[PDB]
């Protein structure tokens, strides 16, 4: 458990992130869990306060995306946001990033159900929580 | 590190080499991104956390800028090259009996883990010299715990696909990985691939042949999926003195139910290990 879980949610009052959610309507790439299975990953890789960079947030959800979503071509919407507009050549590098923090959580990448519900129960009735699919 | 003794194979996947003995896997980085592939990456996180005496052990993950290596437990040789092997002299069926034993409780500890293979064939399963049999390469496997996730339908060589996929359907799980094993348990005993087929469509029509062609009162909802067509030919059903004879009647009986074609009605992993087939099973060495 931790109480100061916030570290992960002042990313989304954030403007650029409260629109890229706007983006995703259906939660093909920012579903409620994949937004649990980041926090996971934040604490697995240890991050401090200062670590909780945006790029850090989009390296952390491609991986969820990675990891649990068979369609590959859906968490490449995520390149724009975290790199510009020259994210067509950027991408690479972003990429890289994504294998040193799946390095830094010890290649433990895999997030259970249950699990998931544990970082989603400590506040509930937070707006990305209620990021369902249908 | 240590010294590559030879080159096993050369894949998609990458480059396994000989190198204590043990499996040295190199992983093909991307050639647009110089990046790990999505497959690499669920192959170690999964093996990360699966220990179990019938699955193939990771023993270390070495990460560098321009490569990476993935260090595995040595097994001497495949299932396939020794089903090859064993197609004239046969393979005994105490030694089947008790490599499709081994391969359900490998399966039944990833079902219960949450876990899908999607690639249960003969190539994936490599044997050692003191009659064990292990489950390996994790690269198309996945959880599905997490709930309304999108899955695919390249998942297994047709001839180890399940129905339920070439007809289509989306939502599938575990049935599918013993739908393969049922494939292998055929293979195991006639020695020859059970539905070999060079296409989707007609891998449909060598299961149809074979366990005949799928009624509503066989499989509820099988004529409102997407890839089915009323002009499918009706055969009827073979049955399996003429499709598998060396099989006595308890041998068939599980085999039935492997190759059932409802998902909600075939057999699962744990259930099928508490079959009347397996009370006089042992585990024997093989010929190498």
């Amino acid at each position: 458990q931790r109480q100061d879980m916030t570290a992960f949610f002042k990313l989304f009052d954030d403007d650029l992130i409260q629109d890229f959610l706007w983006m995703d309507c259906c939660c093909k790439i920012a579903d409620k869990y994949l937004l649990a299975m980041t926090f996971v990953y934040f604490k697995r890789a240890k991050f401090t306060i200062s670590e909780h960079t945006r790029i850090n947030f989009f390296i952390a959800l491609y991986l969820a995306n990675t990891v649990e979503e068979d369609e590959e071509e859906t968490k490449y919407e995520i390149f724009p946001w975290a790199l510009g507009k020259n994210w067509r050549k950027l991408f690479p590098n972003f990429l890289k990033l994504r294998d040193q923090l799946w390095d830094r959580i010890d290649y433990r990448a895999i997030v259970s159900r249950r699990c998931c519900e544990e970082v989603m129960a400590i506040a509930p009735t937070h707006y990305i929580w209620q990021r369902e699919r249908s | 590190n240590f010294q590559k003794v030879e080159k096993i194979g050369e894949g998609t996947y990458g480059v396994v080499y000989k190198a204590e003995v043990v499996a040295l896997k190199k992983i093909r980085l991307d050639t647009e991104t110089e990046g790990v592939p999505s497959t690499a990456i669920r192959e170690i996180s999964l093996l990360k956390e699966l220990n179990h005496p019938n699955i193939v052990k990771l023993l270390d993950v070495i990460h560098t800028e321009n490569k990476l290596y993935l260090v595995f437990e040595f097994l001497h040789q495949d299932l396939k090259k020794f089903m090859d092997a064993s197609a004239l002299t046969g393979i005994p069926l105490p030694l089947i009996k008790s490599y499709l034993f081994q391969l359900l409780q490998g399966l039944a500890f990833c079902h219960s883990h949450r876990v899908l293979h999607r690639d249960l064939k003969p190539q994936n399963l490599l044997i050692n010299t003191e009659g064990a049999i292990k489950l390996a390469d994790f690269g198309l496997a996945r959880a599905f715990g997490v709930p309304v996730r999108t899955y695919t339908h390249e998942v297994v060589t047709l001839w180890y696909r399940a129905p339920e996929i070439l007809l289509g359907c989306k939502y599938y799980s575990t049935a599918v990985d013993i739908w393969s094993l049922g494939c292998i348990f055929a293979e195991m005993v006639t020695r020859r691939a059970l539905f070999p087929g060079d296409s989707e469509i007609d891998q449909l029509f060598r299961i149809f042949r074979t366990l005949g062609t799928p009624d509503e009162v066989v499989w509820p909802g099988v004529t409102s999926m997407p890839d089915y067509k009323p002009s499918f030919p009706k055969w009827a059903r073979q049955d399996f003195s003429k499709v598998v004879p060396p099989l006595d009647e308890d041998g068939r009986s599980l085999l039935s139910q492997m190759l059932h074609y409802d998902p909600n009605k075939r057999i699962s992993a744990k259930a099928a290990l508490a079959h009347p087939f397996f009370q006089d099973v042992t585990k024997p060495v093989p010929h190498l």
